[PDB]
């Protein structure tokens, strides 16, 4: 649901700088990636291009190319995590299954009975609650543990 | 980040486990599978339009 | 004849590829198969070979890069008047690649 | 005058004290039990050949028994011999030796230097950066460039491999 | 040959001699006082960089 | 206002904790509550840091290496114009206070005074000319946290928009050794700075100096002098899984 | 077409000015075959990579009595300056020798070596009318 613009305008007549209307290849399109693109000037056809330049099909790729570093950049700043690999025994209650791979089953529940119905998948979990597994060696708790809010406690927002 | 690729021998782990790059090779030498020694680890990109 | 064969993609032909390399092998000398240069081997006697591209490294390049004494320039402008002949004079130790014996 | 011959591959006999490792690698975990039960040897045969140790703590490597049930064999067998690669190159091979070539070099002499223009058509773009050596997180490139006396040399790593690139 | 002789010649002596400054100062952070911001970050910590790259 | 008076009732408001965060949507009622927190205290002339906006300093302008804590960073800008209103605005409070802990030695150009007060410190602070300006707000950050933290007796309201901001890292990135290390050519270094970008480990916001200070008085006990009453930002750009650019007009 | 230049003359249209998809027009004509460039010297219009092996046209692959020219997509070697033997390529209107060997060639194909397009024009094979509209282009002194 993002507004930004996936698609290469169609070549045409040459735009010119006006209210409403930008040149095509102008430094304000795709992040300035246009540079990229761009032929200079008043190019005279017979002679001079880059040939590529002016082709809708090719040009459209690299935009295309150009998108999915944008989305891939975001997913990857999106991600506050790093996949360890948990031998099964140490891993808790709800990993004990098994998982089907990505696209493989319909996507999946970790736990319908007691009431957390979420993608497994995207089940995230604190280093914190694994310190014991993760740094076994370390003796004392690197990490110090979570302080958690009782939700029973009259605190500000009780009105007490 | 560069960084270097590591791998855990089970022999080393306290526990044993099977390794996913291990599987790997499994899965490479039953279906007989080029493995890419170049490819990127930067350069992972799904097809937007069509995906 | 009632073989069982491979089909589509190369993969699947494990056993002709054992075969073509075997038979490829046995075919061609060595003795004819030095002959076959390749691009860089051939552009070493170039008189200048090697240098950065615009792209990446351009800021690298040398003034030690261009070979000076094969031409002659105009002292006011600073610019490449003519170029020395290449050829007669040129000596090389390589005129193939070390290893190549024919 | 040389000194040897060797047996074309079809003429090779295989051994069970070839074939099969003599030895067994220790897990952190181990007891005799554990590996007396991965091997299906019985535990005092693993004592014999072994000298009778108890406890197996300070070992890399313990000696498997002949009356060992699983082994493991000492390499892959569905890989495919060398004889038989080389089988494939004779003539190759001969050749190798006449005309004495120690090496073919693939790249010019100075080709590192111009990182831009020996392109392989192996080669993939983006091109990867040298390693550096504590750059990995902050706290190790803290302690080894910006303050020397810090005691924490790196962040704590799980005993666990890390898959940074995941999928 | 002379035409790419010459030319050679051209591409390397522009490669190895110093270019104007690559930032536009009409923006930020560059239209700061020199003795300020980037312009410290600069003559402290990269200028040795920025000049071995003669400022392609 | 008289917290030593009802310390009790205080501490079981927040259970324990050392003030509250306020959390919620994108737009509703944060930043505009923290507004009226800081007109509430003000009003009653309590010493009041406000913070109106946090990334001011984790994704800032510039970021320098602090001047003398080893392995912390500044952000200059935002340490100086901090530096500037906080002093003109508890000023009143500001000029009775004391300092029990600074040097009394600090250098100054002549002509000029010996801080006596925390506001003179404040303001030793942030007038100078560039670049002077950018040690010395190094220096006046760190001992102005270590002389907020001394005082015991006088209540203090820690107002920070955008906490969020301050909990992980700044969008600085320590900066690559090949830096630090001089160099004679970029022909053969070994270094590739001039090749490819590349990134390094984002600095945490918790070595902010400034970060630092307040940090320390959240984790250490016997500070029950100091409230922080702070808030979050989500103000982030959308991102819902496919992303074009954005057009710019 | 209009005047008969081949065979083909004959059998062709020419369909006006007529695009074609992207780098596929019916027939090669390499025009910007030698395009000069210093930086790019040795990646425009050669091989991508350095480390392939020189085309098939460098080598004599069977039993030859000879050859009138050789293809213009045989690089020029070492050897092609100092043997001193002939070597031709097929130009227009007849071949182009390389006659005045130098190093500067080596390396590149000879395609880039040379002109498709000549500066220099027959009068004689234009008519008077094709004559006329190369003087308009201002190309023919008159
Ligand atoms: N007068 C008044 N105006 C408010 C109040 N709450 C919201 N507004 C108005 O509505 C806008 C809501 O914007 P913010 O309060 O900045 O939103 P926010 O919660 O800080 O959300 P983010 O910064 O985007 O995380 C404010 O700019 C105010 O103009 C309020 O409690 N009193
Ligand atoms: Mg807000």
């Amino acid at each position: 649901v993002s507004t930004g613009e996936f698609d290469h305008p169609p070549f045409q007549f040459r735009q010119r700088h006006t209210f409403n209307t930008t040149p095509l290849h102008d430094a304000n399109r795709f992040g300035g990636r246009t540079a990229y693109l761009r032929e200079i000037g008043p190019v005279n056809i017979k002679k001079q291009g880059r040939r590529f330049k002016k082709d809708p099909r090719t040009v459209q790729f690299n935009v295309d190319v150009w998108c999915a570093q944008q989305t891939l950049r975001k997913r990857w700043k999106q991600r506050d995590w790093e996949v360890i690999e948990i031998p099964f025994r140490l891993v808790p209650r709800e990993q004990q299954r098994v998982i089907p791979e990505l696209y493989t089953d319909i996507p999946q529940m970790t736990d319908p009975a007691r009431n957390d119905f979420s993608n497994i998948r995207n089940k995230v979990y604190d280093r914190e609650e694994l310190q014991g597994v993760l740094f076994p060696a370390a003796g004392a708790m690197l990490y110090p543990p979570l302080q958690r809010v009782d939700k029973q406690a009259m605190t500000l927002d009780k009105y007490l | 980040g560069v960084h270097r690729v590591g791998y855990t021998h089970p022999s080393t782990l306290p526990v044993p486990c099977a390794q996913r790059w291990d599987l790997r090779l499994a899965r490479a030498r039953i279906f007989q599978e080029y493995i890419e020694e170049k490819a990127p680890g930067a350069w992972q990109l799904e097809d937007e339009r069509s995906m | 004849r009632y073989k069982a064969s491979p089909h589509g993609y190369i993969r699947h032909f494990e056993n002709e590829v054992r075969d073509l390399l075997q038979y490829v092998d046995g075919v061609t000398p060595w003795k004819q198969a030095q002959k076959i240069r390749t691009y860089w081997e051939v552009r070493s006697h170039h008189p200048m070979p090697q240098f950065n591209r615009p792209e990446v490294a351009m800021h690298r390049n040398t003034v030690g890069l261009l070979p000076a004494h094969m031409w002659e320039t105009d002292k006011k402008t600073g610019k490449v008047k003519s170029v020395k002949d290449s050829v007669r004079d040129y000596q090389t130790k390589t005129p193939y690649p070390k290893w190549v014996q024919l | 005058s040389e000194t040897e011959l060797v047996a074309p591959l079809s003429c090779w006999t295989s051994t069970s004290e070839s074939e099969f490792s003599p030895v067994e690698r220790v897990h952190a975990n181990d007891t005799l039990v554990a590996i007396a039960r991965r091997l299906q040897c019985s535990e005092e045969a693993l004592r014999a050949v072994n000298d009778g140790i108890t406890d197996v703590s300070g070992l890399d490597f313990v000696r498997v028994p002949p009356e060992a049930r699983r082994p493991r064999r000492l390499v892959e067998p569905q890989l495919r011999p060398q004889a038989a690669t080389d089988a494939l190159l004779a003539r190759t091979i001969a050749e190798e030796e006449t005309f004495k070539l120690k090496s073919i070099p693939h790249l010019p002499q100075n080709a590192e230097r111009f990182p831009h223009e020996y392109h392989t058509p192996t080669s993939r773009f983006p091109p990867t950066p040298s390693e550096t050596p504590a750059t990995q997180d902050w706290m190790a490139y803290t302690a080894k460039y910006l303050d020397k006396q810090f005691t924490i040399s790196a962040e704590p790593a799980p005993v666990y491999n890390v898959n940074k690139l995941w999928p | 040959h002379r035409a790419l002789a010459d030319s050679l010649r051209a591409y390397v002596e522009f490669s190895t001699s110093k270019r104007v400054e690559p930032w536009d100062a009409r923006f930020k952070p560059f239209d700061r006082i020199e003795k300020d911001g980037v312009y410290v970050l600069m003559r402290y910590m990269m200028e040795e960089k920025l000049q071995l790259c003669n400022y392609h | 206002q008289h917290w030593h008076t009802k310390r009790s009732v205080l501490s079981s408001l927040t259970n324990g904790r050392t003030g509250f965060i306020v959390d919620g949507p994108t737009g509703c009622g944060k930043s505009a509550l923290m507004c009226q927190v800081v007109h509430f205290a003000r009003s009653r002339n309590i010493v009041t840091l406000y913070v109106p906006d946090a990334k001011v300093w984790t994704h800032g302008e510039w970021c320098w290496p602090s001047t003398i804590l080893p392995g912390f960073f500044d952000a200059p800008d935002a340490a100086r114009s901090f530096l500037k209103y906080f002093a003109v605005a508890n000023r009143a409070t500001l000029t009775s206070w004391k300092l029990r802990c600074t040097p009394k030695d600090l250098p100054t150009e002549q002509g000029e005074r010996q801080p006596q007060n925390l506001y003179e410190l404040c303001e030793w602070g942030h007038r100078a000319v560039a670049p002077a300006s950018i040690d010395r707000q190094s220096v006046c950050v760190k001992f102005l946290m270590d002389e907020l933290s001394e005082e015991k007796k006088l209540p203090v309201v820690i107002v920070v928009d955008g906490w969020n901001l301050f909990s992980h890292e700044t969008h600085f990135r320590y900066p690559h050794p090949d830096f630090l290390r001089g160099l004679a050519s970029f022909n053969e270094s070994s270094t590739d700075i001039d090749l490819y970008p590349q990134e390094l480990p984002r600095i945490p916001a918790s070595r902010l100096s400034f970060v630092r200070g307040l940090n320390k008085m959240i984790l250490s006990g016997d500070d029950p002098n100091k409230f922080f009453i702070t808030c979050t930002t989500r103000d982030f750009k959308p991102f819902d899984g496919i992303s074009g650019f954005p057009n710019v007009e | 077409l209009k005047i008969a230049k081949s065979a083909f003359g004959f059998y062709l249209a020419r369909r006006g000015q007529r695009k074609y998809p992207f780098l596929r027009r019916p027939h090669i004509k390499n025009t910007h075959s030698m395009n000069p460039s210093a930086p790019y010297f040795w990646s425009f219009m050669t091989a991508k990579s350095q480390m392939a092996f020189l085309p098939e046209e460098n080598y004599i692959t069977g039993d030859w009595t000879g050859k009138f020219f050789v293809s213009k997509r045989q690089v020029y070697t070492l050897q092609h300056a100092t043997s001193g033997a002939k070597v031709r390529v097929k130009s227009f209107p007849s071949i182009f020798e390389f006659n005045s060997p130098s190093r500067w060639n080596i390396g590149k194909e000879m395609n880039t070596l040379t002109k498709p397009r000549m500066d220099l024009i027959d009068e004689q094979m234009l008519t008077k009318k094709q004559r006329l509209d190369y003087v308009r282009a201002g190309l023919l002194p008159k």
